[PDB]
Formats: C-alpha cells, structure tokens, sequence
C-alpha cells in the first residue's frame, strides 16, 4: 500500500516536467525512504536520476517496495488536472496494474480521482555512484538557463571552461561566436544569487546543446543548479528539492 | 569539432 | 431602424465568441424586446440559443422586426476593432443589405465606423420550449470549464452522473480514467462560488467532449453556468447575461 | 576603432526589431556623429532609414568612418542575449571582418562577449532629402498601430485621407468596409496622447497593408509616430529616438 | 461505449 | 482598385 501524499500538486507536476522531454517510459522505484527513479534517453547520452525525499511529502506511507512503470506523457495529462493549489496523493497497491492519483481541495467536496494504467519496463536499475570531480560549481538555475538558451542560437555545441576563479561558457558557429564569463561571488544580502566554485584542476568540456536545452528544464524545481565536471567522466547537473534531488548525467564530445 | 560520445564509455 | 447601442463593445464581442466555434452562419432576429438568435451545428447535435436582453444595452431602438444574417468569422474580425472599452452601436435599416457597426470613444473625435455585408439564410426559427428536467444544477463557469478541459484529455466521451447530493463527471479511455465529484454547498461570504443542486430523479448521461469543449466557451459571458439534464431529453447549458442568456442544447450518447 | 556603448541593450534590440521584417541585409555607416543606416525591401516599395544619434548612446567613440554590413536575423539572435537591463557596447576595428558585441552587468563579473561575422553589401548609400509634404500629422504610435492592424483584416489596401481638421483611414473589401476618423486635439494634462495636424492641401492616398503592418513595428521605439504625405511623393513614417529617428518611405497605389 | 445521437430525436 | 507603384518613380 503506497500513499505518497504531496503537500502541493504542483510539486509533482514540476518534477515530471523536468523529465518528460528527454525520457518517455520510466520506472519509479518506491521504497520507504521515498521514491527513486532513473532513465536513459534513446541516444544513450543523458541519464536522468530522481530522488524524493520523504521530507518533500506531506506524508509517505509505503508498506513494501513497489515499482511504478509510467508513460510520462500520460502522467503529464493527469498532472494538468491539479487545481493549483491542491493536495495530491498517489495511491497504489502492493501488486498494481494502475496508479490512483487523488486530488483533494482544502474545502471539499471538490474531489478529483484519476486512474492511470501502468506499463512494465524492463529497465537497468542502474545505481552507480559516485565519481571524483575536477571542479564543482553552483549558480542560479534561471541564470544557467538563459546562458544555455542564448548560446544555443549560435551553435550545436556549447563549451564549458573552468580555470582559476573563472567559469566560462563558449559557443562557436557560422553566425559567429559567444562567450559568457562568470566569476565566483557571494552577496550576503541575497545569498540565492551567489556563484560558488570549488576547483581541484581546470576543465575544458564540450556538450551537445540539444541535451543542455533539456537539462535546464529542471529550473522549475530549484532556484539553484549544481554542476560537477570531470576531464574523463560524465557531467552532473543537479537541481535540489528540499529535500531530495533531480540529476542529469551528460556525456561530453571527445576527439 | 569533437564528436558526441555515449554514456557507454562509463559503464 | 435598428439602434442596438451596447454600453460595452466587449459585451457583444464576448457574446459572439461563445458561438463562433460551433456555428458559422446565423440569423439574428431583432425584435423590440431585444435580439434573439438560434443556430444548429453541422452534425445536428448542438443547438445554440441567444437572448438579449433590452436591459443589457445602453439603448435599444428597433422600429420593426429585422433579421440580420451574419457570418460570425467576418463579424469577429470587426469585433476585434473594439478599442476597449468603447461604446458599440449596431445600426441597420428596415430592409438591410449590410449592418453598420459604430465604435465611439467617450472622448472624441476617435470614431470608427465599420460596415458588414449581410448574407441570407434560410433557417428554421426553431423556437421550441420547454422541457421537464430530472435534475438542474449551477456551478462556477470557470470550474465547469476546467473540469471539461481536464477530463477531455482522457476520453472522447464525458459522463455526467447526478445521484442524491452528488454531481459526478466521469471520463474513461486508453490512458486511464478520471472522476470529478462535487457536492452542493453555499458559502455565505462568497455566494458566487456556490454549487446548487435540485433533483427530481438521478441521471446517467454521456456526452461528446468535442461539443462540451465548445459549450464551455460561454465562460466569458457569465461567472456561473446552469445545467439542466433529463433521461430522455437534450441537456441544457446556460450562461446568464444580466439580463438575457446564451444557451446550448446537446444530444447525449445512447445505446 | 568603434565603441558605440548603449546605456540600454534593449535600445539597440528595439531599433533592430523595427527593421528585420522588411529588410534582411543592411549596411550601417558609422560616422563620428552616430550611425546612419538605409535599406530598400525586395519589391522596391519601402525604404527604411535609421539615424542614431550620439545622444542616444552612453558613449560613442568612432575614430574613422566604418561600414558594418550585417544580416539582421543573425544580429537579432545576438540581441536576444541582452540580460535586461544590461549595457551593450559595439566594438569594431577600422577594417573589420566581424563585430564584437559586449554585454556588461552593473555588478560583475557577469560579462558576455559575442562576435558576429560581417557580410559585404553592395548598397546604394541613397541619401536623398527632403520633399514638400501636403500634410503632416503626429499621433500615438500604439494608436496608429491598432488602426492599421484592425483595418488590415478588411482589405489589402488602406486609404489615408486628410481633409480640413480630419484624418481618415479607410479600408474596403469582400467582408465589408471600415473607417477610422480622428480629429486634431491637445490634452494639456497628457500631451503624449495628442493628435497634431498641419495641412497645406488635402490628400487621398492608398497604401499596401502588407507594408504598413511592417511599418508599425517601429512602435517599440517611440510613443509617437509622425506621418508626412504628398499627392505625388512617397509617404514618410517616422518614430523618434531621443535623439535620432527611424524612418519609413512608402510608395502609394496609383491609377 | 454509447454512440452519438442527433437532435433530430427531439423535433 | 489602384495598382502598387514602386519607389523607382521617385529616384
């Protein structure tokens, strides 16, 4: 018996929005310490990783480990029905063929009950962790979003360069080139605008803009994005739920 | 321009 | 000589918006107690019925009964010219080939005069009234709108079920199913949010979502929608002008 | 060495938006008294003319006359990167193959540097001025914009008629006809809403609505539009920068 | 699933 | 309806 009751229906809606455009069919391994999910895109370049997060629910009852294979398009359609704001509780039995999504309003009866047929994958359960990153940074997610959207007009490839006290995003194409340079700072009165950098060694990586445009959709989840980069490892892009996370693992362009 | 690698190189 | 002068140009604009998507060519029978209009869609399933409504004008001079056959797309194009807000007066002679739409601003000269060529139908003048309905309900129009928009993602058919003290909207499809349950209530401090129900006997009806998506476009006209349903009669959906109405008559799905 | 530093990045963005839809490739003749640009559309009906405007910059260093041939689509893509509001400085050397567009934020480092490859036209440098106009008028640009957008639904041709104390815009088509009549006035408390008219003789001109829809895109630049018309001369539509201008010259419909 | 009736049944 | 002239008539 699963009873994942969210405080806010938009919260689950916002989570799923960060996935839907890169991955379609995905298993949601419910445990008793929350819900873990993981999926790879078709090109085998981007891995999405989710972790909620008992404290991100109002309540979370889950008697026994349960896997919910869901088509995210179908799930979206149901998550558009969230009369914002409304409490959303996910109900599913121990051996489920469907998932009940219940929307309740504070003043009721104004109850909405949706049912969604499950699909079975047939996945990896690929829990592999964790690497040594050359540099790790955090900046406002909306800032990182604009940077990616802007540079994407210039090229199919975006370069990320970390030197001493410098984070540099570069794009180069037919039109011409573009460079965004940001330096670490803290504003004590507005710590959420801060740019933080930790460097063990410099990094020169080049990424598919196609994938980064998808990654920055996690912007709705957190006002900050964490970025960890290695010379010979996939990049990690992370938006923090409070608490839990949404993670993206990207393969860079080599040779 | 570098060519796109997959995530197979790391599993 | 017709002189239907609206207080607000948006008012006529909002009326026509509730029609245009189901019916194209429609006669507007002007009398001296306002304007009545009526049209059936191509599939012969939905009937639209309008009644303005002397008190909904600033003024209404109409010497003799006059029929204005108008193409609603053309009419819309002219009703986009309403510099909101502006007074709009409809002028037409006793035996008209066109209709003059005059827009005047409170501070003038800033006068706009539009002319629209009439078309002649060739209609029914189908004034038939009124039935005994098993149940009648009223709820906020925007609420009924969201309910219809949401359930429409799940199925081509929406079910309406009225039992004792319960109004239930149901959709069922490939994706899965969905149920909205609302109970009668009055909030004394916000009576416009109220859900009212009068039942003589239970009702189990199934409607084409294609048509309901059109019907809910009357939302702009009234903040409340009235719904009357019968076991063997068409459903009545009604948005109230102050005063006058826009009405929809829908044939349900049988067998 | 060119250093055209705008106070606001949106200012250049808004200028280019007024051009892009009628003309694609255009030379920007930079002098020391600002930047002049000029282009004709493909049909040879509309001429666009720009003049900035030393006082419209924060700064303007330009050692020697320099011509910047730019594709406006490419330029737009770079001008979307303006994190509003941001200072934008155009840098180009004496014999340039590219133009550097530098975006700096008041609190930095948050510096963006874009490079854009130049193209060489191959233009007219057609500086010809100025005619005797029968009538000249000014009205709010947004007002003139709505007038054009509205009448354009009725016809491919819009008529402009100036008689004594009257400015009249007329469209006529299949649907029907439309007439906007505005008279000169000044409101002393809101002088920006004023309609001004100077007449030496009446004017009856007919214009392609295709072109006027483009012309009214200069609305973002100025809250007022100046219109000068002649019986046997092109019409002049002008939006005033403070200081400098964007100008449109239109050929009317004859016979 | 029930089939759609027209408004002819009521006139 | 009048036909569209070009800007050649004025240069």
């Amino acid at each position: 018996m699963l009873e994942a009751k969210f405080e806010e229906a938009s919260l689950f809606k916002r989570i799923i929005d960060g996935f839907k455009d890169c991955v379609q069919l995905v298993n949601f391994q419910c445990k008793e310490d929350g819900i873990i999910a993981q999926a790879v895109d078709d090109s085998r370049v981007l891995l999405v990783s989710l972790e909620i997060g008992v404290e991100a629910f109002q309540e979370y009852r889950c008697d026994h480990p349960v896997t919910l294979g869901m088509d995210l398009t179908s799930l979206s359609k149901i998550l558009r029905c969230g009369n914002n704001t409304d409490t959303l509780t996910l109900i599913a039995d121990n051996t489920p063929d469907s998932i009940i999504l219940l929307f309740e309003d504070t003043k009721k009866d104004r109850i909405a009950e949706y049912s969604l047929k499950l699909m079975d994958i047939d996945a990896d359960f690929l829990k592999i962790e964790e690497l040594q990153y050359d540099s790790t940074l955090s900046l406002p997610s909306s800032e990182f979003s604009k940077i990616v959207r802007d540079l994407s007009q210039l090229s199919d490839s975006i370069n990320i360069m970390i030197t001493k006290e410098t984070i540099k995003f570069v794009a180069d194409g037919d039109i011409g080139s573009g460079s965004v340079i940001i330096k670490p700072f803290v504003d004590m009165e507005h710590p959420e605008t801060s740019i933080k950098l930790e460097m063990d060694q410099p990094v020169d990586l080049t990424f598919g803009a196609k994938y980064l445009l998808d990654i920055i959709k996690g912007s709705s989840l957190s006002d900050r994005v964490g970025i960890r980069l290695s010379s010979e490892a996939p990049a990690l892009f992370q938006f923090d739920l409070k608490s839990g996370f949404l993670q993206f693992f990207l393969a860079p362009k080599f040779n | 321009k570098p060519k796109q690698a997959t995530l197979a190189r790391f599993f």
